[PDB]
């Protein structure tokens, strides 16, 4: 019933997971991102918080992690279409030229999402960006299944 | 403003001083680890797009040749070595030291020693064989004045 | 592609070892085949490939064999009237020289792993070393 | 099922034959000398004349795989001249041509 | 007179293909050979091997596509893989092939226990090289 409540109870799952002297993987952070994305507005800053989190641990975000803060912060059925977010456009400054191998159940999930929120932002440079991430090595093999290769 | 790697974090971790402290392989693989696994793969899951990507996973798979091309790939005769093979007189021991079986045992473990198609396992065998041959013939042996074991 | 271009291409990883490498004075690779033009085609891709990585390379024709059997033509009686069939081999010999362990695998598998069909390989080998570190020294 | 019975009993004797290929190898070394004595090499005679008929490897016959034909066989291809012309003069075979010289 | 390999001639109503109107004694003259492998060269083994094989993939092709062949397979040994090469009309719809090519593949993958693949070209016809 109470989101306070729910996030402090999630929160008491990894203070045992401390106590008891289990390291947490990029799967924990991972699903945390994942059950966010139904509380849009009130994820945003505890959502940020994990990301730096992980790489303090030491855990390297992978593609299924962003996939999760896009869909945060860019809903698709989004009306305050006035002044969207620009994290999209740090989000590619950081991944540029790197190469990512598949880490998670999610990581297909990501390039799908990256295009579908360059048309809301009628932004073609990002595009450009977006794409040329996608040639970087064999990240060609994260573009996604029948389904989402076709929708990218 | 939205710095992704800049501001508060939750802090409940610390930093991971030691790292990586169990072995990834603390018990063996279960069904749960080895399923999500299975799951990882299908993840980059894309098909061949020309015929060296499917060329290069025969390869992975053992279906083609390694190249260049090795005619004892595969083959070694438990590894052995070259003394095994050619030198067999240890295992006429319990033979007579001397007379007419050694000098006919003396002619098998030549030829075994010359032998390709054998392994030093079934090289010894062909001996143990005569070995045992000789002594249910004990008998005859010794009317010929030849005594074996 | 015209405006669509790999941007950092992944490449296999090459690792140099401590151990020291194989020295090769000779490599002879003889292709043998059923038909000339193959050779010659074969002959030329491999050649340009030898020139193309340092390696020295020359090339010559050894005498073709062609082996002729007879058969009987009737499948009943008839005996003087046969029929004979030959099947042909043609060879070129690749004779490479002054080759590392390394500079030849990569070399052999390159090319033989685009040996036309029908074309059938025979390479050997001539490896240098040093002498044995116990004949080296005279020991009673 | 083979192509006759013909090719059935030679297969059999084929597969015996391996079998004691070993034993026969083994019992005829001690008679294939001059250095054991001849009361041993006697006995020898009578254990290899005792092992099975077909274990003896000389009533193998070479017969066309595909017809089962008993002479005319070809023993690198394994086949009759009839099916071997069959083939070549297909073009089915390769690198057999006609000879011509 | 030689009836070995011969299409023999009609009343000029006979459509021969390029491969049928050749005898056996323009084999490596104007026609090549339909199987290329190593096992026949000097100095070579397996010959009787790669022969029945060959006999078999191409009684095994024409069950698996009855009626759909225009000419003779082609067979390519090039280290253990085997290659199959057939003109095929365009007879059976597109997904027909589709099934016959990943099920005629596998079975013979698994049978001979090397790497086979199946390259199909189809012509809208067979071709006829004269009328005999
Ligand atoms: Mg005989």
């Amino acid at each position: 019933e109470k989101f306070e409540e729910k996030w402090n109870d999630i929160l008491d799952l990894l203070k045992h997971m401390v106590a008891q002297k289990v390291k947490p993987n990029l799967q924990t952070f991972n699903t945390i991102l994942k059950g966010l994305r139904k509380c849009y507005s009130l994820g945003r800053i505890p959502a940020l918080q994990i990301l730096r989190e992980m790489k303090h641990i030491g855990i390297e975000p992978s593609l299924a992690t962003y996939h999760h803060i896009i869909h945060l912060f860019y809903p698709r059925d989004l009306s305050a279409i006035k002044m969207p977010s620009l994290i999209i456009y740090d989000i590619m400054n950081e991944l540029e030229g790197r190469t990512f191998s598949p880490q998670d159940l999610d990581d297909g999930r990501f390039f799908q999402l990256a295009m579908s929120v360059c048309s809301s932002l009628r932004d073609l440079e990002l595009a450009y960006q977006v794409h040329r991430l996608l040639n970087t090595g064999d990240n060609r093999k994260l573009v996604g299944h029948d389904p989402l290769r076709k929708v990218y | 403003r939205k710095y992704l790697f800049k501001g508060k974090r939750l802090s409940i971790f610390a930093d991971k001083a030691f790292a990586d402290e169990p072995p990834e392989p603390e018990a063996s693989p279960s069904l749960w680890e080895i399923e999500f696994a299975k799951q990882l793969a299908s993840v980059a899951d894309q098909p061949f797009e020309n015929g060296f990507e499917e060329m290069i996973q025969w390869t992975k798979e053992g279906k083609l040749w390694e190249f260049p091309v090795n005619n004892e790939a595969g083959l070694d005769d438990d590894g052995s070595e070259f003394h095994e093979h050619i030198f067999l007189d240890k295992y006429l021991e319990d033979f007579p030291k001397q007379g007419p079986i050694r000098l006919f045992m003396e002619l098998v473990t030549c030829g075994l020693s010359k032998n390709p198609y054998l392994s030093v396992k079934q090289k010894v065998e062909h001996i143990e064989w005569f070995r045992n041959y000789f002594n249910e013939k004990r008998d005859i042996l010794k009317e010929n004045n030849i005594a074996f074991t | 592609l015209h405006v669509d271009v790999p941007k950092d291409v992944t490449r296999p990883t090459i690792t140099t070892s401590d151990e020291p490498d194989t020295l090769y004075k000779r490599l002879s690779i003889l292709v043998k085949a059923h038909d000339r033009a193959v050779l010659d085609s074969y002959e030329y891709f491999a050649v340009l490939a030898a020139k193309e990585l340092g390696i020295s390379i020359k090339v010559h024709e050894p005498p073709r064999k062609i082996e002729r059997f007879t058969l009987l033509k009737s499948v009943h009686i008839f005996k003087k009237h046969r029929v004979q069939y030959e099947m042909r081999t043609l060879y070129r010999c690749l004779e490479l020289k002054h080759l590392t362990g390394s500079t030849a695998s990569v070399y052999l598998e390159y090319i033989q792993r685009n040996l036309p069909e029908g074309v059938a390989m025979e390479v050997t080998k001539t490896q240098i070393q040093q002498l044995p570190e116990h004949i080296k020294e005279p020991m009673w | 099922y083979y192509v006759d019975w013909r090719m059935l009993r030679d297969l059999k004797r084929r597969k015996m034959a391996y079998e004691y290929a070993d034993e026969r190898l083994r019992i005829n070394s001690l008679r294939k000398n001059t250095i054991l004595p001849k009361d041993l090499q006697e006995m020898a005679g009578d254990e290899i004349a005792a092992l099975p008929r077909d274990s003896c490897p000389v009533r193998i016959r070479n017969r066309c795989v595909m017809t089962s034909r008993p002479r005319g066989v070809k023993r690198r291809w394994r086949l009759s001249r009839i099916v071997f012309r069959h083939l070549a003069d297909h073009g089915l075979l390769s690198g057999v041509q006609r000879a011509i010289w | 007179k030689n009836r070995a390999a011969r299409v023999r001639v009609a009343k000029g109503n006979k459509p021969v293909s390029y491969e049928e109107a050749h005898a056996p004694h323009y084999i490596a003259h104007r026609k090549g050979w339909l199987s290329l492998h190593t096992g026949n060269l000097d100095g070579e083994d397996h010959a009787a091997e790669r022969t029945l094989e060959d006999v078999f993939l191409r009684k095994f092709m024409m069950g698996t596509f009855p009626g759909c062949l225009a000419d003779q397979i082609v067979l390519k040994r090039r280290a253990n893989q085997v290659d199959i090469c057939a003109l095929v009309l365009r007879q059976l719809p597109a997904h027909k092939f589709y099934f016959l090519v990943g099920y005629s593949e596998t079975l013979l993958s698994h049978f001979y226990k090397c790497p086979v693949r199946l390259h199909l070209q189809t012509v809208p016809s067979k071709v006829v090289y004269k009328y005999i």
